[PDB]
């Protein structure tokens, strides 16, 4: 019913009047750990080779 | 990602956000979405969750994202709303009073996304072009929704009497076509009841608008309450001498009062009510008289403020305090109670080995006839701190229950 | 532990003020006009020096590691 | 961790341009500049500068974000004026205004010094 | 000659320092102690009885005297040398004393053939020591001794080091013992119920409870039971009186009722005595006794002789377990019924289970003695079984080979080591949280662990009158500082000059009640004890008086001059009812209180001059005590005494209080206890906040304690800038917080500035940061040893190889030494190695098992320390260092419950400024306040600001009249500021001033332990645990986040199914199995020959594969395990 | 290659090889302590 | 081997004002610098070697800094007021390091901030009504006020303009009062001179 789960992070929270209120402000240690699985296509061959 | 925060409640404890890279190594977040999270900055921490496909993305997107989830199915009414410095400002920012010159004007216009570069024309062209807040908060409103709210200030009786469409306190809150035709903002216009201007931007206008709308009296509101400011501070705790002496005056009364019904008790010249024992009515009598003493030392203190005052100020937006808590810092605070009945007889027949025994008089019993700024006597100390203790065994006793 | 280098809030060097200003409270001077008397006259420079415990006399009391 | 560099405040990233000219498509004669490494000390002074030019209908600046390390000004001019042109003219006005000041300055200091 | 008001402040706080310089903090743990080793182990050796063991010749073994040396260390050479404590922890040894016994063992066989032997010093254990106790090699040594031996000397000692491990045993509470309390349950049988947890004064059993209760209306009326230990029946009271001897009737009633005009008393005891006229002698009596227990004898002789020894020993031991104290059990036993009578019919209160008067804290020297009963008795069995198995064999053993000295050791050194209360066996009825790690976080942290209190009712009630902060915590307990988790209420603290009596022994007192008029309870007729006052010693019944008053006038003079009485002895007289109970036992919280004249103290000025000289004529606290000046008086005398709060309430008034007091508070602020003492202007604060700082001054940053530059701790902290505060307390001169401060006082404004400090958060200034502005060092330690546990396996510290090495990561190992140690100085970052340790196998014939940095740290080495621990191989502590600069996140917090995190950092010239350039070191939201009513932080930050415009500090002692608002904001304009704090600020941005007048000055912050680096955590693809394939626990374990049951519930709620799917089925533990589509049960595939059959159905082509949690696989797996069969049925 | 340790109580410079019990050879204390690094560690003075 | 660990001494090191006041221009940023890490160009080499041998404590202070630059030197050492304490130091324990001092400015690190506080005032009487005192009358005047006492504010100037700004710049000690304004006035307008070069190459590549 409840387990651990993979690409999950946490930190403390912090105020941020510059974000609108659908965004969160996150450390780029945490986006460089959590990775998004793509797929490759024509449309972003470019990209995803540049990355 | 969903960003969500424990004990997750309900269905906006966990909601989508865009991702915005920053560089220290917190979780920001606005503060609007701070109320359905039950999230304040004091070293709470929260949980990002990372959808890896296409389809968990999209699901996010259509159901979860923060927009989509500002009207909550559980009371059909905003669950998140303007909060504590954008409200008390707002508040500061939409009294009459407020003009602003061409380069703050052009200031503020820089913070909002949702302007189409048309500078509006001044309320006031001579001698010299000012505009009002009212007039900026409409071009921060979206769309052209109509809305009627009122003031937290708004007195009764002027809706009945003359000048009901012109109000003298600028309270009735008018929003016509989308501009702020008058009245000062504030918890009853912004906040998250029903009816607001939140709630009814989000019904007439989308969730893009409405998250826009909120974006921009954040930003706006922000910039400009770096020139209008806002403390808190001793002064604002300070009543005059005239106010003290009403105090002092009125708990002197009152202790009189409650020893005159002591004076009854011991006589036996007091006769139960229907539905009470003797020791219950002399109680309920005792009771009656402090919190009628509490309530008219409160109500003087009130009345002694300013507008200038700084808890007012944020007692009349909405966005933090409330009546009791200005009475308790400036006039006094009140019976202290222990499971809803006056400090109990721990010793024999005493409450501490201060007083005599059977002693049933206000101070006694828990009674703090000071203010926070007067300061707590030994025995007031204690007695609070036996009341505080009893609010701290209820919230960390009713969660289990409660989560079960 | 030791005198900071400068006042936390404007900047001011008040590391080469601890020593006179000790010298000064032995020679009877109260801690105000001690204050006055190095010119620290904003009230951060004298929270600095006031609110000050010199802790590091306390940790030469202990032999170091090597002779 | 996360500490950036306290020289990213005032460095230019390679390949980053100091300034950026975009136009404004809402109202005609109005220009974004999006000045990178600068912050409010030169912002305020081109803003209040532009609005001392009676063809500025519009001056602004904004610091997007805090934790950012750009600016943008915002300028709108009368329709036989330009922004790019105010922009410059403002900055043309403050160099002149700070090399008095500057002169002045020396002057005065040389009487202090003398008598 | 009296004191003046003008005088009071200064003579009350002279008072209470020298106090202060008499006791301290801890000194109710090291009376403890001390009071355990000089008298509870003698105590315990010679109330165990003496082994006689014979086959013919026979052997007694008693032991008659113990010595316990300083504490020393065995090396392998066995030298012994004088332990240090520092050696202890950092050595990992345990400080402990031997402990040796004089043995007696003397030969007798026949004809008058006797000779004894004497074992002089025959070492029976060993005894961990509590640092700075009288056998502390610690004890009496001057500041320069202790700097020599790396000590701190504001160290208070008050803890163990059990295996390098500092421990501190915390006071457990527990209902008070020999005194009899009458409850009423209203769900049960019972209407009113008797108890009395009885316990002789040498304890060598449990407490033996006995009840007496009344049975609930609905035979004819209510029946008074008994609940007698052992027996699992209840049991009439006339039934046990007859079995004690006293058969009549009259004779029972003449032991309960003891006014024969009171018909009330008589028809309610009627019921008894209708219920029991069957039994009418003492045979009988004890025959139905022994049916009635669990353990009925078939022939009525061993029913009585059971009877008789339940009734003589089990039964209030307290009164007596000889024989012949029939008279004076049931004397009592007829008091315990009278007090249940008193109750029935309203003429006493039922007594109150959370007074304090009621409870007793059960020290370090009192549970270290109920560990040393246990081990003392096992050891004692230990050497029957080997003497025994000696002698029955005919020939001599040897004692010393008999001691296997590992039962007394081991027991005690595990005890403390894991707080499990008991014998290691029993870990799971042992009573765990006793014994905990102190807390070396601060010294604040520290002072209070080791005055820290627990109340063992369990976490889980859930009943808030345990919780409830009684009436009766006056003066003993911080109101304030305690726990706001699950354990509210229940841990607490110590006031500040509150102290818990060691014990003593009524002896004296029982003699001088023999010499004076008292009368004898067995000597008295029962008519006496009518108009006649009982006398309590200790719970027991000792005899009745005539003029209670001038007894307790002689007492009170015998207590006040430090005769036979001495000063811990309460002596309560109940007026109403008529007993005078008397207390000499241990763990009785009390406070020291001024006496009273008529309507004067007796602190008279030259107490106040003779304390002011307390360093040239040694005039300490005990010559106040000693002088009739000040008295300890416990929570119970406290009911009997008319406290004055200040000696203005001894001021003849328009209208007179009381007139008659009897006592003085030395000061009101001593109700507070050490972390609530810090807060300034406590009472201008809501309680609660006081309470939230009271536990974050404990997570506060400052120099825990002086020599941390040698400690080997794990987790370390230390501010670079401590600052005492501007604004304090008179309370921390005594503790030490000017001389150890956790804090610096930052120019704090209170201003809505740019909307990064919403909802308790701060803006703090990078130009201050860079400054050094609350800046910290964060030190951990690594330890580590190589073991060679047999030959099967040794491993050694040496730099590992990457050609013999087999589990050696792709981390460099060059900042090695050839030793395999890391050298101080050497910068580390996340993963690296500081101690290469290999071990050999049984990559060949070693395999690497170094200790990589804890990850994600990046410090620098700060000291390499190698020695041998207990056994004697290498053993290496390394601690490595790491400079905190507070940054967005890291918490920091006021004394006043404001707490918050930084929201973002501003330079210099961002922040606002004052007219003379004074920036704000921290913004905190104005909206922080109101709802919190913190007025206290206000007035602390006005008063700071006249403290530091004056160069003085701000006294904000909690009760004091000579200090409030009005005064400081006079004294605030005349230096030139606007008397409420507040200021004309500039925008940073801008240059404008800002409309609204910030306020702004010197408040003392904290930061606190809670940095964001030790809490941000981000998982992706990491390791997973074992037996469920799921992520791992934990930041360092690299573990994920637990997507819960609540979390569960919000998705099937936004109904994102696919959401719910993926976080908990493919982001946790995708599997899959194969089903065999006719019985559902796992089947067995083989994918590389693509076989798949099941061997329950015989089949091999209907199988089909299933994607499934690994989870739900093992779930179904161990449903198997229990005969279940899950089957999957795919269609 | 020598490993000089200092006492932790004489503050004696000694070398002790491996396989070699923790004893100084002036005093015998049992309380080592390795000498500060001879690498080259850089601080920025911030 | 002093008490105070590595980063604590470099950190005060670090904040130790070094007389700036004609080597500053001249000095370049290590980043413009054609050098290695370090030359006299971009840098100037400190060093320090004390070590306690007699028995009072030894105040390592900033006179023991020894440069190898003469012009910059630490602002006390320069020929009263005392030196700025690095360290104490016991019998036995001895402190031997070696600084780089460079050039930079308050934005990077406060240690480059050369102002020990900048006052700065506009409108000493309240006329442009930037503040709004709710009681004016209680407000102590400013330094440069010009109102007889019983006069709380001046009258509200509806067409009045922050001017006559008043400064009070205090140094620290490595640049004069004096250099630092010049200086700050220098640096704006190249700040300005760049932002125009920048502003004319994108007008122009347009
Ligand atoms: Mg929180
Ligand atoms: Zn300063
Ligand atoms: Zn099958
Ligand atoms: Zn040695
Ligand atoms: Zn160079």
């Amino acid at each position: 019913m409840g387990k651990r789960v993979d690409f999950s992070a946490r930190t403390v929270i912090t105020p941020d009047p510059n974000l609108s209120i659908d965004q969160v402000g996150v450390p780029r240690s945490i986006a460089a750990n959590m990775t998004f699985a793509e797929i490759v296509t024509p449309f972003n061959i470019d990209r995803l080779q540049e990355l | 990602v969903i960003f969500n925060r424990q004990p997750t409640l309900h269905k906006m404890s966990m909601m989508g956000h865009r991702v915005r890279i920053l560089p220290w190594s917190t979780f920001r977040l606005n503060l609007s979405v701070t109320t359905p999270y039950n999230a304040d900055f004091d070293g709470d921490e929260m949980n990002l969750h990372l959808p890896q496909s296409l389809e968990t993305r999209a699901e996010i997107q259509e159901l979860a994202m923060v927009p989509r989830m500002i009207v909550t199915p559980q009371s059909n009414r905003p669950v998140m709303g303007i909060v504590q410095d954008t409200l008390t400002a707002v508040r500061k920012f939409t009294k009459r009073d407020v003009f602003l010159e061409r380069g703050e004007v052009m200031n503020l216009l820089m913070f909002l996304s949702t302007w189409d570069g048309k500078v509006p024309q001044p309320a006031i062209l001579k001698p010299r072009p000012l505009w009002t807040g009212k007039q900026i908060f409409s071009l921060i409103i979206p769309g052209h929704i109509n809305c009627i709210r009122t003031h937290s200030t708004h007195p009764d009786d002027e809706d009945s009497g003359p000048y009901k469409h012109i109000s003298p306190g600028d309270t009735k809150v008018v929003v016509e076509n989308g501009e702020l035709i008058m009245g000062i903002l504030c918890k009853k216009s912004l906040g998250t009841s029903a009816g607001s201007l939140v709630h009814i931007s989000y019904l007439e206008m989308g969730h893009d608008i409405t998250r826009l709308f909120y974006s921009n009296i954040q930003t706006v509101i922000n910039n400009w309450l770096l020139i209008e400011g806002h403390t808190i501070g001793i002064g604002d705790s300070i009543a005059d001498s005239k106010t003290y002496q009403d105090i002092q005056n009125t708990i002197k009364k009152a202790k009189q009062d409650v020893i005159e019904v002591i004076e009854k008790a011991h006589n036996n010249e007091l006769e139960p009510t229907p539905g009470n024992t003797l020791r219950q009515t002399f109680e309920n009598q005792v009771n009656r008289i402090l919190n009628d003493a509490r309530d008219k030392t409160g109500s003087s203190a009130q009345k002694s403020l300013s507008e200038y005052n700084n808890f007012k100020s944020m007692v009349v937006s909405g966005a933090k305090g409330s009546k009791i808590n200005i009475s308790q810092v400036i006039a006094v605070v009140g019976q202290q109670n222990v499971e809803g009945k006056r400090i109990p007889f721990g010793f024999k027949h005493r409450t501490l080995p201060h007083f005599i025994k059977d002693d049933y008089g206000p101070e006694s019993r828990g009674f703090v006839e000071n203010s926070y700024l007067a300061g707590l006597t030994p025995t007031e100390f204690f007695f609070h701190a036996m009341g505080g203790r009893e609010g701290l065994i209820d919230t960390a006793v009713k969660t289990a229950e409660t989560g079960y | 532990m030791i005198i900071p280098v400068r006042c936390f809030t404007c900047g001011k060097i008040v590391g080469n003020k601890w020593e006179a200003y000790l010298g000064l409270l032995q020679a009877e001077y109260t801690e105000g006009d001690a204050l006055d008397a190095l010119g620290l006259k904003r009230y951060c420079c004298r929270r600095m020096l006031l609110a000050h415990v010199d802790l590091i006399e306390k940790l030469l009391n202990y032999a170091p590691l090597e002779k | 961790m996360n500490a950036p560099p306290a020289f990213e405040s005032f460095l230019l990233f390679e390949g980053e341009k100091k300034i950026t000219i975009n136009k404004d498509t809402k109202v005609p004669n109005a220009c974004l500049f999006t000045i990178n490494k600068e912050d409010h000390t030169l912002g305020n002074i081109i803003k209040s500068q532009l609005l001392k030019d009676p063809q500025v209908l519009f001056a602004g600046y904004k610091v997007p974000h805090p934790l950012e390390h750009k600016i943008i000004i915002r300028v709108q001019t009368t329709p036989d004026y330009s922004p790019q042109e105010a922009f410059t003219n403002a900055i043309t006005d403050l160099i002149s205004e700070l090399s008095l000041l500057e002169e002045r300055f020396r002057v005065a200091i040389k009487d202090k010094q003398e008598g | 000659d009296e004191i003046t008001p003008d005088l009071w402040q200064e003579a009350c706080w002279i008072v209470i320092s020298s106090y202060f310089d008499e006791k301290g903090l801890v000194r109710q743990q090291l009376d403890s102690f001390d009071e355990f080793i000089q008298m509870s182990v003698q105590r315990i050796v010679e109330d165990a009885p003496p082994i006689d063991l014979q086959a013919p010749p026979r052997y007694l073994l008693k032991f008659e005297q113990i010595y316990l040396s300083k504490p020393t260390h065995w090396e392998r050479d066995g030298a012994p040398s004088p332990m240090m404590p520092n050696e202890a922890r950092l050595r990992n040894l345990t400080y402990s004393a031997p402990l040796y016994v004089d043995i007696t063992k003397t030969v007798i066989k026949e004809g008058e053939e006797q000779l004894q032997t004497q074992h002089q010093k025959t070492f029976i254990g060993k005894i961990p020591i509590m640092l700075r106790s009288t056998y502390c090699l610690l004890n009496g040594l001057t500041d320069r001794d202790l700097c020599e031996l790396n000590e701190c000397p504001l160290d208070p000692g008050g803890y163990f080091i059990i295996n390098g491990s500092e421990k501190v045993l915390i006071a457990q509470e527990k209902m008070a013992t020999n005194t009899v309390y009458v409850f009423a349950k209203k769900d049960s049988k019972y209407a009113y119920t008797g108890e009395c947890r009885s316990c002789l004064e040498n304890s060598s059993r449990p407490t033996s409870t006995i009840w007496v209760s009344m049975l609930a209306r609905g035979a004819i009326g209510q029946r008074i039971v008994a609940t007698l230990p052992y027996i699992k029946q209840e049991v009439p009271i006339i039934i046990v009186f007859r079995a004690l001897g006293f058969v009549s009737d009259r004779d029972i009633l003449e032991h309960i009722i003891y006014d024969f005009e009171d018909p009330e008393m008589m028809e309610m005891v009627k019921p008894s005595l209708d219920e029991a006229f069957v039994i009418q002698e003492q045979n009988v009596a004890l025959n139905f006794i022994g049916s009635r227990g669990a353990k009925p004898g078939v022939t009525k002789e061993k029913r009585i002789k059971y009877a008789k020894e339940v009734l003589q020993k089990e039964m209030l031991p307290h009164v007596g377990v000889s024989d012949f104290c029939e008279t004076k059990k049931a004397y009592f036993l007829g008091y315990m019924v009278h007090r249940l009578l008193l109750a029935a019919l309203g003429r006493r209160e039922l007594d109150d289970r959370d007074h304090y008067g009621n409870k007793r804290l059960d020290l370090a020297g009192p549970l270290l003695a109920f560990l040393f009963r246990g081990m003392f008795k096992n050891l004692l069995k230990e050497v029957r079984i080997y003497a025994q198995k000696f002698i029955d064999r005919g020939k001599d053993f040897n004692l010393e080979l008999a001691i296997k000295t590992r039962i007394i050791s081991d027991g005690l050194k595990y005890s403390l080591a894991t707080g499990n209360w008991g014998d290691q066996k029993k870990a799971h009825q042992a009573r765990a949280g006793v014994s905990q790690v102190l807390n070396r976080l601060t010294f604040a942290s520290t002072l209070s662990h080791l005055r820290r209190l627990n109340s063992p009712i369990g976490r889980d009630g859930k009943l808030a009158k345990p919780r409830q902060l009684h009436n009766t915590l006056w003066g003993m307990v911080c109101p304030a500082e305690t726990p706001e988790g699950h354990a509210v209420g229940l841990v607490k603290n110590l006031a500040l000059m509150a102290y818990i009596s060691v014990g003593s022994q009524p002896s004296p007192i029982l003699e001088f009640l023999e010499e004076w008029s008292m009368e004898n309870l067995e000597e008295i007729s029962p008519a006496a004890i009518a108009d006649a006052t009982k006398i309590f010693v200790n719970g027991c019944w000792v005899g009745i008086h005539k003029d209670p008053e001038q007894l307790m006038n002689t007492l009170r003079k015998l207590r006040r001059q430090m005769d036979i009485i001495v000063s811990e002895v309460s002596m309560i007289r109940d007026i109403r009812e008529r007993e005078i109970r008397i207390y000499t036992d241990a763990g009785r919280i009390c406070r020291p209180l001024l006496i009273v004249e008529k309507q004067k103290l007796l602190l008279k000025k030259r107490h106040i001059d003779q304390l002011k000289e307390r360093e040239y004529n040694n005039y300490s606290w005990q010559d106040l005590v000693a002088s009739g000046v000040v008295e300890y008086i416990d929570t119970l005398e406290e009911e009997t005494v008319m406290l004055a709060m200040t000696p203005d309430d001894l001021q003849e008034k328009e209208v007179a209080y009381c007139s008659t007091y009897t006592h003085c508070e030395i000061h009101p602020s001593m109700i507070l206890g050490v972390c609530a003492s810090i807060i300034p202007f406590p009472d201008h604060n809501q309680s609660p906040r006081n309470t939230y700082q009271s536990a974050m001054g404990k997570q506060a940053m400052g120099v825990y304690i002086t020599n941390f530059h040698v400690r080997m701790d794990t987790l370390a902290h230390v501010l670079y800038y401590p600052q005492k505060p501007l604004v304090t307390t008179r309370s921390m001169e005594y503790l030490r917080f000017r001389e150890l401060p956790a804090g610096i006082n930052s120019i704090v404004a209170i201003a809505s500035y740019t909307g990064y400090n919403q909802e308790d958060s701060v803006i703090m200034n990078r130009s201050a940061v860079d400054r050094g502005f609350f800046r910290s060092v964060f030190y951990r330690s690594y330890k580590e040893q190589e073991s060679k546990k047999g030959f099967d396996q040794e491993e050694v510290f040496e730099k590992p190889t990457r050609e013999t090495c087999q589990g050696m990561r792709h981390a460099i190992y060059d900042k090695l030494d050839d030793d395999g140690l890391i050298a101080p100085g050497v910068r580390v970052s996340g993963d690296d190695v500081i101690i290469g340790k290999t071990v050999t196998l049984p990559r060949y014939t070693k395999r690497d098992c170094s200790t990589f940095l804890r990850t994600s740290e990046t410090g620098i080495v700060d000291q390499v320390m190698v020695t041998l621990n207990q056994e004697g191989y290498k053993f290496c502590k390394i601690r490595v260092r790491s400079v905190r600069i507070p940054q967005i996140g890291d918490k920091f917090a006021s004394r006043h419950g404001q707490k918050g995190t930084c929201g973002i950092q501003y330079r210099q010239e961002d922040m606002p400024f004052t007219c003379e350039g004074i920036t704000p070191d921290i913004i905190i939201n104005p909206h922080a306040i109101p709802s919190r009513m913190t007025i206290g932080h206000l007035i602390e930050c006005l008063q700071g600001k006249v403290s530091a415009n004056k160069g003085e500090i701000g006294d904000a002692t909690p009760f004091n009249d000579a200090v409030n608002v009005q005064k400081i904001s006079n004294l605030l304009s005349d230096y030139g500021y606007h008397l409420r704090g507040n200021e004309v600020l500039y925008n940073g941005f801008t240059g404008r001033k800002i409309t609204s007048q910030i306020f702004i000055g010197p408040t003392y912050y904290q930061r606190l332990k809670h940095m964001v680096d030790d809490k941000i955590h981000s998982r992706a693809r990491g390791p997973i645990q074992i037996l469920n394939r799921q992520p791992m626990e934990g930041r360092s374990r690299d573990g994920g986040l637990r997507f819960g049951e609540m979390e569960r519930d919000c998705q099937i709620a936004h109904g994102a199914a696919q959401f719910l799917r993926e976080r908990l089925f493919e982001a946790s533990d995708p599997y899959q199995v194969h089903v065999c589509n006719l019985c559902g049960i796992m089947a067995i595939a083989n994918t590389r020959t693509h076989t798949y059959e099941c061997r329950g159905c015989r089949n091999k082509t209907q199988i089909s594969l299933v994607r499934m949690p690994y989870a739900c696989k093992l779930l179904f797996q161990e449903l198997m395990s229990m005969s279940i069969a899950p089957r999957m049925m795919s269609v | 290659q020598p490993m000089i340790y200092i006492c932790g109580e004489c503050h004696t410079e000694n070398e002790i090889k491996s396989r070699d019990p923790i004893r100084c050879r002036e005093c015998g204390y049992r309380i080592m302590y390795k000498k500060r690094t001879k690498r080259l560690v850089v601080f920025d003075a911030r | 081997s002093s008490v105070l660990h590595d980063e604590f001494i470099a950190h005060r090191l670090g904040l130790i004002p070094l007389t700036s006041d004609d080597i500053v221009d001249k000095l370049q940023y290590s980043r413009d610098c054609t050098c290695e890490e370090f030359c006299p160009e971009c840098s100037v080499e400190f060093t320090l070697d004390v070590r306690c041998n007699e028995d009072q404590t030894r105040h390592v202070t900033s006179r023991d800094l020894i440069s190898n630059s003469p012009r910059v030197i630490p602002v006390t050492s320069r020929n009263e007021q005392d030196d700025i304490l690095i360290v104490k130091l016991r019998k036995g324990q001895e402190l031997r390091l070696r600084a780089y001092a460079k050039k930079g400015f308050g934005k990077e690190h406060a240690k480059w901030n050369p102002t020990a506080g900048v006052a700065f005032e506009y409108d000493p009487d309240n006329a442009l009504r930037h503040t709004v005192y709710p009681k004016p009358e209680e407000w102590p005047k400013s330094e440069y006020s010009e109102l007889d006492e019983d006069e709380s504010q001046a009258p509200y100037d509806p067409n009045g303009k922050p001017e006559r700004f008043y400064y009070n710049v205090e140094s620290c000690g490595s640049l004069r009062p004096e250099t630092i304004v010049l200086s700050a006035l220098s640096g704006l307008k190249k700040k300005l001179s760049d932002l125009q070069t920048q502003l004319s190459h994108e007008i122009q590549s347009d």
